[PDB]
């Protein structure tokens, strides 16, 4: 147990910047107590400090004047935070007090994501480094800011998440307008006349003898950014509509949203040349999509400067997302018009299959394997028709957004919304031959419910069947890892391994290329030990391999120049009782070669059985 | 984030050093009170409180305002044992 | 005590060129940040005295989709050269002008080729609308006006000449509105304001003349709560 | 297999007393037997509730009984079942257990019928676990109600059926943790049980006979029985729970007012007028606003806090002792040797603290001299107190104080000395001194909340109602939910309940939905399209048209394919608010949120307190003696559990120090955690 | 309830020592105090 | 003729009984609906002051947890009755007042039978307070202050006496604020906002004054625009 520490409950805080979080003064004054007393006394607050410490020891005899000491100790300094449970190395974070008021802590909510904390009461504790080297630890090596990219994967950890995405993808987001169809004539004002008597939408889509555009793009040209802008404000056109703009000589064919993105990126990164060479100016921002955009503003752009991008970009999801109004109400659980003619055929089909059951044809497993194949296929019918719908009639419904832009909710769940729940199991495990053919907005029968509640219930006593203990797998992975750090910066070996571009599954033995994640887990970061020469550039021995690189590779081998890469690993290491920095490679989470004395083993460990608790549990297929 | 976060871990091969450095520097540059500061009356860090800017009690953030200087230079042997333990106690007077 | 009334604001300005202003106003009461920031603002992007092109007059074009024979530049980019120029005046009179610009060959034009007619005082000096090269010659009657906010060509009447064309008319001579409200606190007072505003503007006007004048189309709109008329309510009808 | 008795609120009372376990005397979780058992079992229909269980570790092992589930003269479990013949269903109804169950074809709750008579082709069955559509005449036994299938907490729950169960499960379980509010309403759209449960528990008082009220005061009424009793009932008055959450009646009926046998006479803590009353009803609008609801947080109307809706009374028990010792005997003295007397004021009553007084922390409840030292005065104070004036008395302050963090305003003390009233004393302790603690406490930046849909959520911001998203008539919301935590939940009952609030909020009505029967989408539509009369319908007669903000919205509105092209911009709304969406304007600026936005009333309950879950903090303090490890006090909070895990964590961040400092300097370092201290001070 | 074996607790960097401009002259303390007569 | 500018337009009321007032302003040009209309729903909705009770002392209770012989009504209940009884003070610099109610016997006590006060009035006499029986007695004080905002128990001492209890004040005497914003016609010009402020109160001020004293705040807050300094 510790004895500058502390707990509370957590309440998210919006408004607060990425290195920083709302804590109770209340709080603060235990914590800091002692650091306190001296600025008391320093101050005339008190004589001496038995005297400033019975100045504290009830309440309501607590002066005033002693807060703006309070914040004067804590200027400078950094608190940790920690959760439970802590499964990897971001479960502590530090950042710099800013005392509020009240019972609890708030907390910036972009680490949201790391702690991976929500708000229905999740608590933090809270410790105080002491020693002058401890804070100097926590500001260069914790600090919430700094930690930006992630230690198992390389890829960012403090990305758009929730409403910040919903934020951002709507106002990106371009319209299509039906009422228009198909059109080919003169242009002159012969187009603008269909929309003056209004038989041509918008930004319906049209072609007449020249080119393909909007109306639209004709009837609106912007000379500037900020006179595009200026016209959504008078409300004569929206963020979402395509129109024609002029910018550094070119002439785009975009929406303004498109521009204020391309705009609140190019601001918050004080470089506009660096800026708009990384916005994809040509799709809607999602999970994904900024999930790069950060990426990249923290190669081409320092940290620090990777840490403004990122506030500025919560601050517009927010704001944003508040304004343009989703929700959820009933009808938005759009159920499509094939549900019915599905659910029709498989009906009739299984007429089918039970007459030649009662006829001789299919012994009884027969008949049952038979059966939920239907449904197998019939629950993906369903699950397509209901998205086909979204992307075809209604393409701006909550749901199918939140789902899309990485906001909120997969498939299966819409699914279960709109079509059908489907195949649930028994307990034992056997599959019911029935299924559970409402769906949510239909509302379950008193028997699809009990139905449903067999894997209901298996789909808890597996996570809580981990809950009590699966820092199981990190226990036994640190137990064997810890010594290894890296102690020489190059160890000195010939030696490597090949990382295969190609696997042999078609089978057996039929060639493909691996999916490309797979090949960036292998190679990014890693130190080459042998120059490959490959689409007219040779990457010379020793180098680090840039993503970039690893992405070249690949085209390489699509290109058909390579199929195996001579990298140095910690496979083949000759450390005495460790791991050199260049056998080991890049960080990861900085996107620089790895610094000695980082203890490489431990978060080896911890990036291993960090995601242990959602590998499903036992074999179900 | 802090300032020139970047800068500061270039001066440094290691991650570490750094953190040695600052603490270490840290150290000294709040022992003897802040007279040992290379850093001019003008660039020193400073607060907002009562109305009145007065000079940043975090010895922490001082280092790290002073090495970005390059003011100071660092390195694994520099001078002896005790032998220092008393160098800077006369120069900026050790009380 | 707990306690009395408020401290008096600071309203601080740093001012930095024609064009741009920050207005930092400190401390409000919980709540009036914004309260002054949405009012002030909206009438900052559609009051402030504008004038704008609305009818322009073409040479050599009878459908303004051509690109005009010797000159680089369409129609269409051509009129966006337009839109891209501010006018300033030194006379009360003036609610309407016409101005003209003329020339052809292998030299160089600007914004200065408009005649100075009237007091009309041509603000932006180095400008560019087009290049020439060869015989190709141009010579326009491009209509100018006063008025107040972003008008459509669609949404407004009455044009030029049978050789001119309605476009879209850019008054609001404020580009740009930034205002971020910002917790700010008093001591033992967490909950107050602070307020921040910034505003870009076509270098016509001074942002701070147009704040200025701004807050004033408040202060003078707030008294047409003056001449009051009573009337019966409404009816129970249960 | 005995425990404190759960009682958070007369619900969480009742559903303890109808608690399962399996653990006490039978094998128990180190041989956990896991997926089976914990499994929910093919024979549990209407004998156990399939969705209610504690969270985590405990999963299926602790379990509570279906409504209307039977235990019988042997101890087996029984679900009712009213027998059919011939597709004439009679009222005949049996109590058949698991195994007489599995000789029979019964069929499900809701098979439409015609009188007496089924009329329906394929019928929906069960046969022994396996579901069947069958034809009548093979039907023997039908389902009672399709309540019959769940718990009390469960049944409570409308739209259950729209409800997936994990979040509903939620649901069945925070009901637990509702804590009488000082305004408690009974919900807005109910399932049925509402007034049977608060009667069943023993909530409220109702009267035994027919008769005439002769007294009410808030303190007892008598009654005569049209027997001639006249029979007096104490009002059994602010009460404490083992959970602090204050039971206590108050009395819903005036002098001399004829009344009826089983008539309500004084509501529960939580009961209004017999209905249970476990939260409060809430105009809610479901939208993003500005992070502040970013995780399941939640937003709240200033507005809340004025009409003290969820304010709640809470009563704390403190004790100290007056123990005999080696020492020699210590005291409960007013004269606290100190440096105050200003700060003795209501404390006074000769130990004790007045009944009446406010107590903020560190102010003292009850006055305490203790022995202790061995004796002699410290060779460094035996020079001290020498120049003050040595009496040095060998007492010490162990007076009992106000834990850190909030106590309140006091309401009854209890001095026992030597207990000879016939109160069992406590070997080697002289006497005892109570005080109880009362505390309105208002919601608060922190407190949670919850629906019986499973969203819970923690009051994440207080908005001033200047800023707050309002309808038309000027109304602001009063909650502001997020809808990111929904469609990954799905519980969409939260938006039947959201919409169904809508109508009858305008309708001036509340519903009463039952589990798997009520309402259905037609009929909410077409209860809000007379709630649109009152809303909107009206808003033309005091003369006022449609907003130049509503044709800015109905635009976008259209566009996504929400309302009709064409229809008319009065009824282009009507379809709309038909929805359940309106159209809000945005508190701040006036503008409206593009799109429209569902409001509509929801019921809301705030979830109760938990000590361990009080806000906690150590600078530093006591220290255990074997160990030397920090430790926990009164007045002294403990450090934080430093396990593992948390310790790789550094080790991973080259945190060399601070890991190092955490394993001596702030733990088991006797010399230099002194040698820090002394250093920062 | 020892140091570290890595991190700012490596071997490698710990010793790391840092000193000023000014007190660069401690170099300069010792320099001129040698030879005699 | 100077085409570029406008004329003053017509305010106009229309009140009821103390407790509401529409305001209407046609013609005001685009936008100005909200952007006028709004701001005012702030400041009136959150800056108008008004009265509320802040201290009660009943005769024989201690604190609020506490119930008295012949009275349905407990404590807590009793006041918060109170929390809805209006008063207006018409000495604009009147400060407080301290309501006397005595009561005996059976009767159902209301915010009449308050001991009258000169240039103090009850605005809603008939408010249910107190239910008394046969044997019950109340005696009691209730103190009253001039107030902004929403000023809660916890946040003010008050001690009158040493038995008095302190009480969530909800001091704004403004219930409600709607602004419809409709279109009408100038002939030529057919865009053009229709404000009208609809403001019920509590009958302690008026909307009109209540409108009157907003509009007036946001003058007097439009003052710290003159006066520059550059940090
Ligand atoms: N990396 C990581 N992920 C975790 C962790 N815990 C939960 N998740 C992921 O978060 C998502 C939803 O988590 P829950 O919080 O359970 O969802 P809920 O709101 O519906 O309850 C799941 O995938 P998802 O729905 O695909 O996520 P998303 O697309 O919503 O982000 C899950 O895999 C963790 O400790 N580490
Ligand atoms: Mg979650
Ligand atoms: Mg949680
Ligand atoms: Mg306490
Ligand atoms: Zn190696």
């Amino acid at each position: 147990r510790v004895d500058y520490s502390g707990r509370s409950v957590i309440v998210v805080g919006p408004q607060l910047k990425l290195h920083q979080c709302g804590l109770p003064k209340r709080m603060a004054l235990e914590l800091f107590k002692p650091f306190l007393l001296k600025k008391m006394e320093e101050k005339g607050i008190a004589p001496n400090v038995k005297a400033a410490r019975r100045m504290l020891e009830r309440q309501r005899d607590i002066k005033d004047e002693v807060w703006d000491a309070l914040e004067e100790v804590i200027h400078g300094k950094v608190v940790l935070l920690n959760r439970a449970p802590t499964l990897h190395r971001l479960g502590i974070q530090a950042f710099q007090p800013v005392l509020v008021e009240g019972q609890s802590i708030q907390l910036h909510p972009l680490v949201c994501e790391a702690f991976n904390a929500d708000f229905d009461g999740d608590q933090m504790a809270v410790h105080v480094p002491l020693s002058s080297f401890a804070q100097a630890e926590a500001r260069i090596q914790m600090l919430s800011a700094h930690n930006l990219l992630s230690p198992a994967s390389g890829e960012p950890l403090a990305k758009p998440s929730r409403d910040i995405i919903l934020g951002l993808y709507y106002i990106t987001q371009v319209r299509k307008e039906k009422k228009g169809a198909g059109l080919e004539f003169a242009t002159p004002e012969e187009a603008l006349a269909a929309h003056e008597r209004g038989e041509v939408a918008l930004n319906a889509p049209i072609k007449v003898a020249g080119r393909e555009t909007s109306v639209g793009r004709l009837k609106y040209v912007f000379a500037n950014p900020d006179e595009a802008l200026l016209a959504v404000a008078h409300g004569i056109v929206d963020l979402q509509d395509v129109v024609t703009v002029r910018y550094m000589g070119k002439r785009l064919e975009t929406s303004p949203g498109r521009i204020l993105f391309a705009r609140i990126v190019a601001e918050a990164v004080e470089d506009e040349k660096v800026a708009w060479e990384l916005i994809q100016l040509d799709v809607p921002q999602e999970k994904n999509s900024l999930k790069d955009l950060v990426y990249q503003a923290f190669l081409r752009l320092g940290m620090e400067k990777t840490a403004r991008l990122l506030d500025a970009l919560k601050y517009y999801g927010f704001t944003f997302s508040t304004t343009s109004g989703i929700t959820i109400g009933i009808d938005d659980a759009v159920i499509p018009e094939e549900k019915k003619q599905y659910l029709e055929e498989a009906d009739r089909k299984l007429l089918q299959i039970e007459q030649a059951y009662e006829m001789g044809f299919l012994t009884d497993r027969e008949r049952y394997d038979q059966i939920l194949q239907l449904w197998t296929e019939t629950t993906e019918k369903v699950t397509q028709a209901v998205f086909k719908n979204f992307e075809e009639n209604y393409p701006f419904n909550p749901l199918y957004v939140m789902a899309q832009s990485g906001a909120r909710g997969n498939p299966q769940q819409i699914r279960q919304l709109c079509g059908l729940r489907g195949l649930m199991q028994k307990p034992s495990g056997e599959t019911f031959e029935v299924p559970v053919r409402s769906s949510f907005r239909e509302g379950l029968t008193v028997l699809e419910y009990f139905i449903s509640s067999h894997g209901a219930r298996k789909g808890g006593a597996d996570t809580a069947l981990r809950t009590a203990d699966s820092g199981y797998l990190t226990r036994k992975l640190v137990d064997v890892t810890h010594e290894i750090v890296v102690r020489e910066a190059d160890c000195g070996t010939t030696n490597y391994i090949s990382v295969p571009l190609f696997q042999p599954d078609e089978v057996t033995r039929s060639l493909r290329l691996r999916k490309r994640a797979d090949i960036e887990a292998g190679l990014y970061g890693r130190v080459l030990a042998r120059e490959v020469e490959v689409l007219g550039v040779r990457l010379e021995e020793g180098r680090y391999l840039s993503m970039d690189d690893v992405h070249l590779l690949i085209k390489a081998a699509e290109a058909g120049e390579i199929q195996e890469v001579p990298v140095r690993s910690p496979l083949t290491c000759q450390t005495r009782y460790g791991v050199c920095q260049k056998c080991y490679g890049y960080d990861l989470s900085m996107a620089r070669p790895v610094s000695i004395g980082e203890a490489v083993g431990i978060v080896a460990a911890q990036s291993i059985g960090e995601p242990g608790t959602q590998l499903t549990m036992r074999t179900f297929h | 984030a802090e300032p020139g976060i970047d800068k500061l871990f270039g001066m440094v091969d290691s991650k570490y050093r750094l953190t040695v450095v600052v603490a270490k520097r840290a150290q000294q540059l709040l022992r003897h009170g802040f007279k040992n500061t290379v850093l001019e009356p003008e660039e020193r860090p400073k607060m907002q409180t009562l109305e009145g800017l007065f000079d940043d009690p975090n010895a922490e953030t001082w280092a790290m305002k002073e090495l970005l200087t390059g003011r100071l230079v660092f390195g694994e042997n520099l001078v002896p044992e005790d032998r220092l333990q008393k160098e800077m106690e006369r120069i900026y007077p050790g009380e | 005590m707990l306690d009395s009334k408020l401290k008096a604001p600071v309203f601080t300005v740093r001012t930095q060129g024609r064009e741009y202003g920050e207005f930092v106003l400190e401390p409000l009461e919980r709540g009036f940040g914004v309260t002054l920031g949405n009012p002030l603002r909206r009438i900052l992007l559609s009051s402030i005295p504008g004038t704008a092109v609305t009818s322009v007059y073409i040479e050599d074009v009878l459908h303004e989709f051509s690109t005009i024979p010797g000159v680089k530049e369409d129609v269409v980019e051509i009129i966006l050269n337009l839109k891209e120029l501010v006018v300033r005046f030194l006379n009360p009179s003036l609610q309407t002008v016409t101005l003209l610009l003329k020339a052809e060959g292998p030299k160089e034009v600007k914004a200065r080729d408009f005649l100075p007619v009237a007091d009309v005082e041509i603000m932006n000096p180095d400008l560019h609308i087009a290049t020439l090269e060869e015989g190709g010659r141009l010579n326009m009657e491009v209509r100018v006006d006063r008025g107040v906010g972003y008008v459509p060509a669609e949404k407004h009447g009455i044009k030029d000449r049978i050789n001119a064309i309605p476009v879209d008319a850019v008054f609001s001579p404020v580009r740009r509105v930034a205002f971020q409200v910002e917790d700010t606190r008093l001591g033992q007072r967490t909950d107050l304001d602070k307020l921040t505003l910034r505003i870009w503007t076509d270098g016509s006007v001074t942002p701070l003349e147009a704040l200025n004048q701004a807050v004033e189309i408040l202060r003078e709109h707030l008294t047409y709560f003056s001449n009051p008329q009573a009337a019966a309510v409404a009816a129970p009808e249960e | 297999l005995s425990q404190f008795k759960d009682e958070t609120n007369p619900l969480s009372s009742l559903r303890h007393k109808r608690r399962i376990s399996a653990l006490g005397p039978g094998g128990l979780t180190r041989e956990r037997a896991g997926f089976d058992v914990r499994d929910v079992h093919r024979t549990h229909y209407g004998r156990i509730c399939p969705v209610e269980t504690p969270e985590g570790a405990n999963i299926g092992l602790i379990t509570s009984l279906a409504a209307y589930a039977r235990v019988d003269e042997l101890g087996f479990i029984r679900t009712p079942y009213r027998r059919v013949v011939g597709g004439v269903v009679t009222d005949e109804v049996v109590y058949m257990t698991a195994t007489e169950e599995d000789r029979y074809t019964i069929a499900q709750a809701n098979t439409p019928l015609e009188g007496n008579r089924i009329a329906a082709e394929r019928v929906v069955a069960r046969r022994k676990g396996e579901p069947v559509i069958v034809s009548p005449e093979e039907v023997e036994f039908m389902d009672v109600s399709p309540k019959q299938v769940f718990s009390v907490n469960t049944n409570l729950i409308p739209f259950l059926e729209h409800d997936d169960a994990n979040r509903a499960l939620m649901g069945s379980n925070m009901q637990t943790q509702a804590v009488p509010l000082i305004r408690a309403q009974a919900p807005v759209v109910m399932t049925g049980l509402e007034e049977r449960v608060v009667r069943d528990s023993l909530a409220a008082l109702y009267a035994e006979e027919d008769g005439e009220v002769a007294k009410v005061d808030g303190n007892r009424i008598v009654v005569r029985y049209e027997d001639g009793r006249l029979v007096e009932y104490p009002l059994r008055r602010f009460y404490r729970s083992n959970q602090g959450t204050a039971l206590d009646q108050r009395p819903r009926v005036v002098v001399g007012q004829r009344v009826r046998k089983g008539d309500l006479l004084a509501d529960g803590p939580a009961s209004e007028n017999g209905f249970l009353a476990l939260g409060q009803n809430v105009l809610v609008a479901i939208m993003p606003f500005d992070g502040y609801n970013f995780e399941d947080a939640i937003v709240i109307s200033e507005e809340l806090l004025k009409r003290d809706f969820y304010t709640s009374i809470h009563i704390e028990r403190y004790e100290i002792e007056a123990r005999d010792t080696k020492l020699g005997p210590e005291r409960i003295t007013r004269d606290i040797p100190h440096l105050s007397e200003a700060a003795l004021r209501d404390l006074d009553e000769e130990g004790v603290v007045r009944i009446g007084a406010e107590v903020k922390p560190g102010d003292i409840l009850v006055g305490r001299t203790s022995f202790k030292g061995e004796s002699e005065p410290t060779p460094e104070e035996r020079l001290l107190r020498s120049i003050f004036g040595e009496k040095a008395r060998d007492v010490k302050d162990t007076s009992l104080r106000v834990p850190p963090g909030e106590g309140g305003i006091v309401v009854r003390t209890v001095r026992l000395r030597r207990g000879d009233p016939g109160v069992e004393l406590k070997p080697g302790v002289r006497e005892v001194v109570r005080v109880y603690v009362a505390q309105k406490r208002k919601l608060q930046v922190g407190d949670k909340l919850a629906n019986r849909h499973g969203n819970k959520g923690v009051v994440a911001k207080i908005l001033p109602v200047e800023d707050m998203p309002h309808l038309p008539d000027g109304t602001p919301v009063d909650v502001i939910l997020n809808p990111l935590g929904v469609p990954s939940r799905m519980n969409l009952g939260q938006i039947l309940e959201t919409h169904l609030g809508l109508a009858g909020y305008f309708l001036g009505q509340r519903y009463i939905s039952p589990i798997f029967d009520g309402a259905k989408e037609p009929e909410i539509k077409e209860l809000l399209a007379q709630a649109f009369e009152v809303y909107f319908g009206k808003r033309k007669g005091e003369g006022f048209g449609v907003d130049k903000r509503e044709v800015e919205v109905l635009r976008r509105a259209e566009k996504l394919g929400l309302v009709t092209p064409g229809k008319t911009p009065e009824e282009q709304l009507k379809e709309l608010f038909l929805q359940g969406k309106v159209v809000l304007y945005d508190g701040r600026t006036g503008e409206p949120i593009e799109g429209p936005i569902v409001v509509g009333q929801m019921f809301i309950m705030k979830l109760y307190h938990m000590v361990e879950d009080k806000m906690h903090a150590r600078s530093t303090g006591p220290y255990s003696l074997i160990t030397q490890q920090p430790l926990g006090g009164k007045a002294q909070f403990g450090g934080q559990r430093f396990g593992e895990m948390e310790v790789w964590a550094l080790e991973a961040y080259g945190a060399a120090h601070t890991l190092q400092e955490m394993l001596t300097l702030k733990s088991d370092d006797i010399e230099g955690r002194n040698a820090a201290y002394e250093a920062i001070i | 309830g020892r140091l570290i074996p890595a991190g700012t607790g490596s071997d490698f960097v710990r010793f790391t020592q840092v000193v000023d401009q000014k007190t660069l002259k401690a170099i300069e303390e010792a320099r001129k105090e040698a030879v005699e007569a």
